[PDB]
């Protein structure tokens, strides 16, 4: 059943990176914004590393 | 529904 | 008249979410205790999405 | 320049319809939260009418 979960942008907290990443609905529900978030935590395999450019 | 009274 | 309904916390049953949401008096009276509840069912537009962080308790 | 706007779900307020719609980032920014929202206000031409089924 559809839970109608928004796709949210989160920023990598690696000071060398600081890139913004758009999360799936699933990851947007799962993320805990009171803990640090880093690119490697993104389950989107297109955009899941600080070496990868921000999405267009 | 799982609930808690305030 | 005034119905004197207390506000309750209800837990989202989206397995990805599981956040606790504090309902208005009106929503708290309406909650069907025998059915699943999910964040989108909250009429509180500040906390009505699984993406929105849990209010402090 | 990317404004990092979330893609949000909104419910149609036509009482005959009540379908949920997932908005583009641009439409998500533009939503007036002080006014009712209805399907026809979606610029997504796939899901922009009350007579169209809710998206999977
Ligand atoms: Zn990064
Ligand atoms: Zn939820
Ligand atoms: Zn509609």
């Amino acid at each position: 059943e559809n839970m109608y979960v928004n796709k949210v942008w989160v920023q990598c907290e690696n000071e060398n990176c600081l890139k913004w990443r758009l999360l799936s609905s699933e990851d947007s529900a799962k993320v805990d914004h009171d803990e640090p978030w880093y690119c490697f935590m993104n389950t989107d395999s297109r955009y899941n590393n600080c070496s990868i450019s921000e999405e267009d | 529904a799982r609930t808690k009274q305030t």
